[PDB]
């Protein structure tokens, strides 16, 4: 939340970072389905506000 | 495309209805002014604002909502 | 005193239906009256009667001749006063309040709270209704004499203006931001003009040009070799599967005895339903529990809560305290402060026994992982 | 392999996923999750002399709580498949008990309470998972739909709007909000 | 002998009744080495620190 | 009374301006305006907040005590909610205040449906018609009807509805599936298709015009039905149990099972799906997956003769005869109209050696007659044995 | 039940002022956050930039916030002495109203569940809510005949109120159906 080093803000969709239906496959978050891989560094989303976050 | 946009300005505040936004020359020499009885932001300052051309040029005040 | 207001006004022409003659007043006021007055406004010239209070006006015709008075009130109708009415004796239905409302040669339009524009005719009969993608804002009366085609201007939520007419496809335009107001008409010097207010203040200005099969999916060779071994061997599959089956039958019973036993299951006469969470990163936590009594009609009165931690990691002020009378359908929330006591970082359970006051067997029980002090 | 095989399973393709974690399983990878994908795939691609067999496995392995609780939610899965509503209700009870916030036991055990006609037990479980994960459509949906069957059109359409904030293009959930829309007005 | 005949005509639905959603089936993701070994040491710590 | 502004910021689905107008006029006047408290609760009710649009329109109905609107709209945020007596009983007054509105009439009807009253519900919703009548009127008549008694009554006043107003899709789709349920089938045909001429792409009209061309044969005709919605409702468990069938009839049974698996993954407890890949599995002699899904829809529908029968042709071929036999013996003990059953299990016995009651299975069969192009083969061939 | 109302009035309006010093915090604290990541995005950059502007906002923002949570801290001390008065209140009135009507052992345990509910208010359940949630009840099963009323004024939630209108008519109601021999019970 607080660290910002994006440059656009309303970027293209599809070149920024920010398949089944989720009525087949199941969802962590909102979107993002459920991923057949756990790296230490995967994301499936980002929380908007430090509420939403500690909440 | 078949408009060719004249003025479209983002940042002046003009809140008013079709039915309170009549355009006449109101003073005659055959050159159309826009009045507009608006209400303002809310209904706290209805002002009749007269538009010709691109530009605001005279908004009398109002005693109620118009 | 009695303080009344006018709501809309619109204006009818005198003897030859053009521009260069007069036109003749009509109002509409919150008191239940339309007044068509003189085109000067010095005498009232017809009182009206109206079934409801009006919201929008429309005119068409000539004084003397006739004059049709289409008023679309808020009662969710519209109404044609037409001459020596003692009562208006037309009205016309649509379902809701009309968001505005556009007088073409003959056929007359509405359009629709519920977002579509319905055109009907001056008798009273419903002809063609069609379907907007987004809330209609505002509508007006465009007109082209160069042209003839004299159609609708919806101002639409979806930043659109948008219509089908009869046989072309027209009023077609985007904007930046929702419109809200619109004027078409001879401005300055031009006779093509458009004049629009949107929803955030703003003002725009357009100038019309004169020059207007099914995904059923693959099955590869492994289908086909697995469903040939089941052809061949089915009897095996089956008996392991039943045997298998009844195995876990067997367990599952164990594993559900031992935490009927143990008092484990927090949703297990006596309704009730708990569960935990935790908020908060650093070295406090509020603990909040989630307590509902799941019964048709009856409370529960005698309850406690208590907290099973290690008196080590953990500092919780109140461990054992009563719980209110449970209102059937309603979810209590019961918070409480725990404190990561350990000055590394050092995790540990919590449990919470929800039990009656008499006995001395819980109710039922929660487990809570506390996480990591990130703290000091 | 495993993210192939995940997809394949997904879009109707078990069998060929079962494959893919078969492969997984035969270079010497032993886990819980293995397992678990293995007895899912086993279940679905319908080698039912396969499936039970790498449950236990599965349930062996796992090495926490939320584990042991993901693997008696798929067992429950495989027990609604073969139709028994009885081992279904006791494993979606044990993944309640294993871990506490397990909101899609919540979801699937309401249901078979629905089922069985306990409405009240439904619609407090279904709340519960749609208090604890809020992405999740169908506990929203569910409880829409049961609210709406009882009228309470005010939850109803409140529950309606969050399945739809959850999952847009879902159909049911247009119709309902439609419906309920309707009546509003 | 005689082979047992069936019938062939099946179910059909003649309207769509609305039913409630079960939840659907989960694989578990497969956790990288890395990972792995994050876990082995925050657990091996926490146990180290358990023994006093 | 200038309550134009707050007309015209309520009715643009402006919601945020008008609140503040309703300050201002809630300043100015101090309420006494019947129609600021009346548009705040509406914008209330068109937000879904019913709980308070409730006690706005209870304070305009305290303003205005003798006025049915207000009434009306107390009641129907009580409707609005859960509570249904407390509805009609505020309807029962605003109707003792007027008793010419229609809207009295239909809601007092809905909220005894819903309590169970169905002679007073039907008692009001006649009273609705007499007055002026609705399509609502009709279709919660025929819900009367339907969830009541016979259809020997929800067919003639659907049949007076769709009569007026027939270009209304809901009426007409009603009766069509009415019709189906009923003996008639070229009437129910007749409706369904008016429907897909009024509403081209409608699912349920689609959905039951495919199962009736289904039944009599004409499986790619249906088949292209379920193409034109197939995209509209992507994940529908009747659309493929539907298409799975389509297949299964023109012999296609790999595709067959491949859709009726992707219904059952979106359906795990429907009973049509399971019993249709069972059956599906019993023709590609699986026998270990045909025995799961039928022993699965006998758990979901315990009450049926067919799935009794299908287990033990699926058990007969699982070297587990006595299962066989006591599964036959339910099957014909719950079986009335179906010879099928008894035929299968007097084949069974015959091929058992048994011979002696494989005649009195033989009988309890023609004692039910109903000819399938295979039924009658096997059924005379037993015959001539015994 | 007049000087009984009196401690629940002033219970309410010490919730009210938290209430409302908890939203002032609530915007103190944004835009201390909002200076605070201004003067970070500062930080970051490489060339010289003048801030002193910024840093004196950041320190009025800064003893406004320090301000502001000794007063919630004062606010949360006068409110749980509130609530202890207003216990040994609620006591009292429960023993005099036992007294009045001759109320058995268990009729005096439902009161003393319905009125008694918790030990001290917290930011998601309070006093008001509780005890008004758990009378509507009582008074919806097991005095109150009527649906109407049942259902329009008799409602149970538990979200903060706007005044304690409702629990005052529900205790006098309350007290007023007991004397005219209504009995408590529980389904």
């Amino acid at each position: 939340i607080l660290d910002e080093n994006a440059i656009a803000q309303v970027p293209r969709p599809g070149t920024s970072l920010k398949g089944p239906s989720p009525a087949v496959r199941p969802v962590t978050q909102a979107g993002r389905p459920i991923t057949g891989f756990l790296r230490p560094s995967t994301q499936s989303g980002r929380p908007g506000t430090i509420e939403q976050a500690i909440k | 495309s078949k408009w060719l946009d004249s003025l479209s300005d983002s940042m002046a505040n003009i809140h008013t209805f079709s039915a309170c936004l009549a355009l006449a020359d109101f003073h005659g020499d055959g050159e159309y002014k826009l009045a507009m009885g608006d209400l303002g932001p809310d209904g706290r300052q209805p002002r009749l604002k007269v538009l010709k051309g691109h530009t605001l040029v005279s908004q009398k005040p109002l005693p109620d909502l118009p | 005193r009695r303080q009344t207001v006018i709501t809309t006004m619109t204006t009818l022409k005198k003897n030859l239906a053009d521009e260069d003659a007069v036109s003749c007043l009509v109002l509409g006021t919150e008191n239940k009256e339309l007044l068509v007055l003189d085109p000067e406004a010095f005498t009232i010239l017809a009182k009206m009667s109206l079934p409801s209070v009006p919201a929008f006006l429309e005119a068409s015709g000539q004084f003397d001749v006739e004059f049709r008075l289409a008023a679309a009130c808020r009662n969710g109708s519209i109404y044609i006063l037409r001459r020596d009415s003692k009562r208006p004796k037309y009205c016309i239905e649509l379902g809701a309040q009309p968001v505005g409302l556009v007088g073409v040669h003959k056929v007359l339009v509405v359009g629709s709270n519920q977002d579509s524009l319905h055109g009907f005719t001056y008798k009273g009969k419903r002809l063609w209704t069609v379907q907007m993608p987004a809330a209609i804002l505002a509508m007006n009366l465009l007109e082209q004499h160069s042209r003839g085609l004299q159609a609708v201007m919806a101002a639409l939520a979806n930043e659109e203006v948008r219509i089908y007419h009869d046989k072309v496809l027209l009023n077609v335009i985007r904007t930046p931001e929702a419109v809200t107001s619109l004027c078409f008409g001879r401005y300055g010097r031009e006779d093509n003009t458009l004049i629009m207010t949107t929803l955030g203040g703003g003002l725009i200005i357009k100038i019309l040009k004169r020059t207007a099969k099914l995904n059923v999916p693959r099955k590869t060779r492994l289908y086909v070799d697995q469903t040939l071994r089941e052809r061949e061997a089915g009897t095996a599959m089956h008996r392991t599967f039943q045997a298998d089956l009844y195995l876990l039958r067997l367990r599952a019973a164990r594993a559900y005895v031992q935490a009927l036993e143990s008092s484990l299951s927090p949703v297990s006469r006596e309704p009730l339903k708990l569960h935990a969470v935790v908020q908060g990163l650093g070295p406090t936590f509020k603990l909040t529990l989630h307590l509902q009594n799941t019964s048709t009609a009856r409370p529960i009165l005698g309850l406690v809560v208590c907290f099973l931690y290690n008196e080590v990691l953990y500092a919780l002020p109140r461990a054992f305290f009563k719980v209110p009378l449970l209102v059937p359908g309603l979810n209590y929330p019961l918070e409480t402060f725990v404190k990561s006591l350990s000055d590394k970082g050092i995790s540990d359970i919590i449990k919470v026994l929800v039990l009656r006051e008499g006995q001395s067997t819980p109710l039922l029980s929660a487990h809570i992982n506390m996480p990591m002090s990130e703290g000091l | 392999i495993a993210c192939i095989g995940s997809n394949h399973f997904y879009t109707d393709q078990p069998e060929v996923a079962l494959r893919f974690y078969r492969r997984l399983l035969q270079m010497g990878v032993y886990n819980c999750q293995l397992f678990n994908n293995l007895g899912l795939c086993c279940f679905y691609a319908q080698q039912y002399d396969m499936t039970l067999t790498s449950f236990e496995r599965a349930l062996s392995l796992a090495e926490n709580e939320e584990e042991v609780a993901d693997v008696w939610y798929n067992l429950g899965h495989v027990a609604v498949g073969t139709g028994d509503t009885n081992l279904a209700h006791q494993c979606f009870r044990l993944a309640l008990v294993s871990n506490n916030q397990h909101a899609e036991a919540y979801n699937n055990l309401a249901v078979l309470e629905m089922r069985r006609g306990h409405v009240e037990q439904a619609k407090a479980l279904l709340q519960t998972a749609s208090s604890l994960a809020p992405h999740m459509y169908e506990p929203h949906f569910n409880f829409a739909t049961i609210s709406d069957k009882i009228g309470d059109l005010q939850r109803s359409y409140a529950a309606a709007k969050k399945s739809e904030a959850a999952f847009p293009d879902h159909v049911d959930t247009q119709h309902l909000i439609k419906q309920l829309e309707q009546h509003f007005a | 002998m005689f082979r047992e005949v069936l019938p062939k005509q099946g179910q059909l639905y003649v309207e769509d009744i609305t039913t409630m959603v079960l939840c659907k089936p989960k694989l578990l993701p497969l956790k990288s080495l890395t990972l792995e070994k994050l876990e082995k040491m925050q657990q091996a710590a926490q146990d180290t620190i358990h023994q006093q | 009374k200038q309550n134009w502004l707050i007309h015209l910021y309520y009715i643009q689905k402006d919601y945020e301006a008008c609140k503040a107008v309703i300050k201002e006029q809630l300043q100015e006047t101090h309420g006494l305006c019947e129609y600021a408290i009346y548009v705040q609760a509406l914008i209330f009710r068109l937000e879904g907040n019913i709980q308070e649009s409730l006690r706005l329109f209870q304070m305009c109905a305290f303003l205005s005590p003798q006025c049915a609107d207000n009434l009306k709209q107390v009641a129907r945020s009580l409707f609005l909610l859960g509570k249904h007596k407390a509805a009609i009983e505020v309807y029962n007054e605003a109707a003792k205040l007027n008793q010419k509105d229609w809207e009295i009439c239909h809601n007092l009807g809905v909220c005894y449906i819903y309590l169970k009253q169905f002679d007073k519900a039907q008692d009001q919703l006649h009273n609705a018609l007499h007055l002026n009548r609705h399509d609502l009127t009709y279709i919660m008549l025929g819900k009367i009807f339907l969830l009541k008694g016979d259809l020997d009554k929800a067919i003639e006043i659907y049949k007076k509805a769709v009569e007026f107003s027939p270009e209304n899709t809901e009426l007409l789709t009603t009766l069509g599936l009415l019709y189906l349920q009923l003996g008639i089938y070229q009437k129910a045909f007749e409706h369904l298709g008016n429907t897909l001429t009024y509403d081209p792409t409608n699912y349920k009209a689609i959905l039951a015009a495919g199962s009736m061309m289904q039944t009599h044969g004409d499986f790619d005709v249906a088949l292209t039905k379920y193409k034109v919605v197939a995209c509209a409702v992507i994940e529908s468990p009747p659309l493929w149990n539907n298409i799975g069938m389509c297949f299964f009839g023109k012999k296609k049974y790999v595709a067959a099972i491949s859709c009726l698996k992707r219904a059952n993954y979106l359906a795990p407890l429907d009973w049509k799906i399971l019993y249709n890949l069972g059956l599906v599995h019993l023709t590609m002699q699986q026998y270990a997956s045909a025995f799961h899904f039928l022993s699965a829809a006998i758990n979901f529908q315990p009450k049926m003769g067919e799935l009794y029968m299908l287990l033990a042709v699926a058990l007969t071929n699982l070297e587990d005869s006595e299962n066989a036999k006591r599964a036959y013996e339910e099957a014909v003990r719950l079986d009335k109209c179906n010879p099928l059953v008894n035929l299968n299990y007097a084949v069974l016995l015959y091929n058992q050696g048994e011979k002696r009651d494989a005649l009195a299975q033989y009988q309890e069969m023609e004692k039910k007659v109903s000819s399938s192009l295979e039924f009658d083969p096997e059924m005379v061939e037993v015959a001539q044995k015994l | 039940l007049e000087e009984y109302f009196e401690l629940i009035d002033h219970h309410f309006e010490l919730r009210i002022n938290g209430e409302k010093l908890e939203e002032l915090l609530s915007e103190r604290a944004v835009q201390f956050r909002a200076i605070q990541r201004r003067l970070l995005t500062r930080f970051k950059d490489k060339t010289p930039a003048p801030l002193q502007h910024l840093d004196t906002l950041l320190d009025g923002t800064y003893k406004q916030v320090i301000a502001l949570a000794d007063a919630v801290e004062e606010n949360q001390d006068n409110l749980f002495q509130s609530f202890t008065r207003l216990k040994s209140a609620t006591h009292l009135v429960i023993l005099l109203i036992g007294l009045w009507q001759k109320l058995s052992a268990d009729q005096i345990a439902i009161l003393e569940a319905a009125f008694l509910p918790l030990q001290q208010d917290t930011q998601e359940l309070g006093w008001e809510e509780t005890v008004d949630a758990a009378l509507s009840h009582l008074l919806k099963t097991c005095l109150s005949k009527s649906s109407k009323e049942q259902a329009l004024n008799l409602n149970s939630q538990l979200g903060i109120p706007k005044d304690t209108s409702q629990l005052k008519k529900h205790i006098t109601l309350f007290c007023d159906r007991l004397a005219k021999g209504g009995r408590l019970c529980l389904s």
